[PDB]
RNA sequence: UUGACCUCGGAUCAGGUAGGAGGACCCGCUGAACUUAAGCAUAUCAAUAAGCGGAGGAAAAGAAACCAACAGGGAUUGCCCUAGUAACGGCGAGUGAAGCGGCAACAGCUCAAAUUUGAAAGCUGGCUUCGGCCCGCGUUGUAAUUUGGAGAGGAUGCUUU
């Protein structure tokens, strides 16, 4: 019959490659990944700390140049960057971790979720590296975390990791352990 | 499924297949990650820039000043200034 | 001892005056360079490894840290003002790091260092 | 060599280096020692009549009476 | 039939174009009619050769510096308006580049310079 | 006829048959030579023929190669 | 950060996650071209290890090698022949490294990192503006990379006596009778 | 329905680069036989010739996973002696170094493993009135700081541009 172009028929066999194997349970516990609501929470807040792009940077800087040539408190934003964030986590300064699960080279995020539990803090997988990098202004970012926010809604916060920590760990408990994929039938 | 792609996967299985182990796909047991972190691992000191304004930018700040000084560069408009000029 | 073809790998010297020449020439310009300095950078003694030359002593490669911060000239300003440094080299006694730090102080006792501008 | 034969038979110029020296092997300036530095005179013999060292290190053959230059 | 040279350099390109044209149809009438009787002829026609010659090379040497005028602020010129050096010579790197340093060899080049000094004997 | 005339050399060495010069091996990029001949290497040799531009060279380099004109040239 | 980690997994190459990920892998690049343009690099603590920048002007290329004797034994390494071919292939770039990222039955598969000499971010660079000199040119031929570097001896010591200063200069330097004006 | 990301392609799109020559010297790969041993096969010839690939005005090597056993030396290269010594060998033919010592020349450095995180501070291109404006690369890491006979961070008081 017809014949399909080799790249398409290397993506749908390395899906089916990666679905039916044996998968380690490092690597299956990515498979589980936070639901609809619960994203749209987290982005939420995530969108209410964005970073600021290039133009905002240089417009805030002309406005503090002019005011000079005629007071602030720390910035609060969503930290990024793989081994930033690594540096975060292990002197337990971040207080959620989200991590992408569509990481090319899956090496780099494996142990973030041992090391997450090691030290104590909250995380969860999400879907999708490019929706992290729209957050951060990228085109796309392997993990990003939260650390501290302003006072105004410190609370949301707390009840959004309270949220990951009552939504995703205790339904990721029992399946992290285990052995993903196989054609047992 | 189809004939094809379970032979695929056969073929990557028995690439992936230690026979000589009674037990080839344990449950992993948490025997590092059980135990909590309560402290840093790095007992190294915070240096002062975190807890100053950045320096960066007051480098960067002070070469704007200069070059509005030197009118190299336009000053500072709000944006509703810039709405009704254009 | 001639077994392999030793007639492509003969080397004649017929040349040795003209590089002494030209070494003498390359000391020159050395000199034309570097007008007021030495051509040559102070070296500290040093004592010969073996048993049979323990007697005697050299010139080695560069003076230790030790024996500079012992002189009083700072390790950052030594390579600039003709003195060799060696980072490798140890004292392991008190008897070699008095000797070189003589040698550094006899050497700054008789330097005319000028300003920068 | 048969470019060399080509050139002699060839009307083309021989072209002439100059024997220019990548350095230079007199001192130059304005400074004290560009002044005082004889061109006919060797390093040593240069360095006795300023009065200073031209070589730190050990003496490795004999030297002229009134060396002073090779310490 | 015979132009010097700096005749030549005071005019423009069309005056130029027209001598152009006048000392080819010379040429190509003296070359029709010099197949018989040949005689100061070949002295003139060889004349004529090195005028067109002359002329050309003057509209050629002012269009390329017409060109040049062109291209004074723009990044890239035409292969035909470039130095040529050697093809080695074109590859290196430039005296901007090669000349360039890091900033820990600059500051320890700004503070610890090489000094001047002199050993008394 | 065994050979032809052949474009990159010049000579009645080309194969008629083989398409390929028995002197330079003209279908190939590099022009055939070896080591167990010296006399035929200097049969070819830089030098040899008429040197449009390598002759220019040393000249070019004499004076720095360098451009423009001089001072007060029409 | 994350790269440390990656090294302590990268020395465990028989562990589930990484023999699962290394055959994987394998599958893909079986089925892929011999030497092909690798987009980032499979190991990037090894790549940043041997000098590889997220930056234009650095190039990654995978190339599989078949494995085995050439009972007259290959003297060039197969990690020296995956850098050759890679190097003509891409003849505009200049070989910086190489690294093992996988192994099958009859292959064995390289990356190589290579650099762009042409591009004004690396000939403005001073870290790396030494590859753009041409003394540099294709230093896989010549056995300046570092598989040519431990295959040519190049270490200090007695065990490397005849080889630490080039094979064939030693033995011309002792092989070469010298006679002096005055004998 | 629409828009990202990733991956794989097309373009007579823009800017570049490689090929060939030369090859005395240099860096690799590959690699003989005659001959000697009054025969000859181990050996020698020779890690040579031929063959193949790759540079420059030099190349290569090079700042110790070194030498040493010392009262220690101190990147690399080359000359002299070491020394026809050690070592290996139908222990025959023979093969055959190196440390130390004297000299020539000397010069030291750059990264990876750190969170800038109170601010990607970095860079390639295009447009230019040439002064500063856009797109892109990049957080799966571009600047600064640091490179283990080190270093960082605070404090401290002098000294440097
Ligand atoms: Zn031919």
């Amino acid at each position: 019959m017809v014949k399909w172009p080799e790249y398409i028929r290397l993506q749908r066999q390395k899906k089916i490659l990666r679905m039916r194997l044996k998968v380690p349970p490092a690597i299956a516990q990515f498979q589980y990944t936070l639901d609809k609501n619960l994203a749209a929470q987290a982005f939420k807040l995530l969108n209410k700390y964005r970073p600021e792009t290039k133009q905002e940077k240089k417009e805030r800087l002309l406005r503090e140049a002019t005011a000079i040539k005629e007071v602030s408190k720390k910035p609060y934003t969503v930290k990024y960057g793989l081994n930033h964030v690594v540096g975060l986590i292990e002197n337990k300064k971040a207080s959620l971790v989200l991590i992408a699960n569509d990481v090319d080279p899956i090496e780099l995020v494996v142990f973030l979720p041992a090391l997450c539990r090691k030290m104590g803090i909250p995380y969860a997988i999400i879907k999708g590296k490019a929706r992290l990098g729209t957050l951060v202004h990228k085109k796309t970012a392997a993990v990003v975390a939260i650390t501290e926010v302003r006072s105004e809604d410190k609370n949301e916060l707390a009840k959004l990791i309270s949220a990951v920590k009552e939504g995703y760990l205790e339904k990721v408990e029992d399946t992290r352990k285990r052995w993903g994929g196989g054609i047992m039938g | 499924l189809s004939r094809d792609e379970l032979e695929l996967i056969r073929k990557v299985q028995q690439g992936l297949i230690p026979d000589d182990v009674e037990d080839p796909y344990p449950d992993t047991v948490e025997w590092f990650t059980s135990v909590e972190e309560k402290m840093p691992l790095s007992a190294a000191p915070e240096p002062k820039r975190r807890f100053i304004p950045s320096k960066n930018e007051a480098k960067q700040i002070m070469k704007l000043v200069r070059a509005i000084r030197e009118g190299r560069i336009l000053p500072y408009k709000p944006p509703e200034e810039r709405e009704r000029e254009e | 001892h001639f077994r392999k073809h030793w007639q492509r790998r003969v080397r004649c010297h017929f040349d040795q005056p003209g590089k002494k020449v030209t070494r003498r020439l390359a000391r020159r310009a050395k000199a034309a360079a570097l007008a007021p300095r030495p051509v040559d950078k102070l070296r500290p003694i040093v004592r010969c490894p073996t048993v049979k030359y323990n007697r005697r002593t050299r010139l080695g490669r560069g003076f230790t840290l030790e024996e500079l911060k012992a002189a009083g000239i700072p390790r950052l300003l030594a390579p600039t003002i003709g003195i060799a440094v060696d980072h490798r080299r140890k004292n392991l006694s008190e008897e070699s790091l008095a000797a070189n730090v003589q040698r550094l102080k006899d050497y700054k006792a008789r330097l005319i260092l000028f300003p920068r501008k | 060599r048969e470019l060399q034969k080509r050139k002699r038979r060839s009307s083309r110029p021989t072209i002439r280096m100059p024997n220019r020296r990548k350095k230079a092997l007199n001192p130059a300036g304005n400074n004290i020692i560009a002044k005082s530095w004889n061109k006919k005179e060797t390093l040593s013999q240069n360095y006795t009549r300023f009065g200073l060292v031209a070589k730190l290190g050990k003496a490795t053959g004999g030297t002229a009476p009134g060396n002073k230059a090779l310490l | 039939g015979k132009v010097k040279a700096g005749q030549l350099w005071s005019k423009n390109k069309e005056e130029l174009t027209k001598i152009l044209g006048e000392l080819k149809t010379e040429l190509s009438q003296l070359r029709i009619q010099k197949i018989s009787s040949s005689g100061a002829k070949l002295n003139k026609i060889h004349d004529l050769r090195k005028s067109i010659a002359r002329v050309l090379t003057v509209i050629n040497a002012k269009q390329r510096a017409q060109l040049r005028l062109f291209y004074k602020n723009k990044k890239y010129l035409p292969l035909d308006l470039r130095p040529k050096l050697t093809r080695a010579l074109r590859r290196r790197l430039s005296k901007e580049d090669a000349s360039r340093v890091l900033e820990k060899t600059k500051k320890r080049l700004t503070h610890f310079p090489q000094r001047k000094y002199a050993v008394k004997a | 006829k065994t050979h032809g005339l052949c474009r990159r050399c010049g000579r009645r060495s080309l194969h008629n048959q083989k398409k390929v010069c028995a002197s330079c091996g003209y279908p190939a990029a590099k022009t055939r030579k070896y080591n167990w001949s010296e006399k035929a290497k200097r049969r070819k040799v830089t030098g040899t023929g008429r040197m449009r531009y390598l002759s220019t060279v040393p000249r070019r380099f004499k004076n720095g190669f360098r451009t423009g004109v001089p001072k007060g040239a029409r | 950060g994350a790269l440390k980690y990656l090294e302590e997994l990268s020395k465990k190459k028989q562990s589930d996650v990484v023999r699962f990920l290394l055959r994987v892998r394998c599958w893909e690049y079986r089925q892929l071209n011999v030497i092909h343009r690798a987009s980032r690099p499979s190991r990037p603590d090894k790549a940043r290890r041997l000098g590889y920048k997220a930056k234009q002007g650095y190039v990654i290329y995978r190339v599989r090698v078949r494995r085995g004797g050439r009972q007259l034994k290959y003297q060039r390494s197969l990690r020296a022949t995956a850098e050759e071919r890679v190097g003509r292939r891409c003849s505009n770039l200049r070989v910086l490294n190489s690294y093992w990222v996988n192994q099958d039955s009859t292959y064995k598969y390289y990356e190589v990192i290579l650099v762009d000499p042409n591009h004004k971010a690396i000939r403005r660079d001073p870290r790396i503006n030494w590859i753009c000199n041409p003394v540099h040119k294709h230093r896989e031929c010549r056995g300046l990379t570092s598989t040519g570097k431990k295959s040519r001896g190049l270490n200090k010591g007695h065990r490397f006596n005849k080889t630490r200063a080039g094979r064939r200069k030693t033995w011309k330097r002792h092989n070469t009778l010298s006679l002096w004006r005055y004998r």
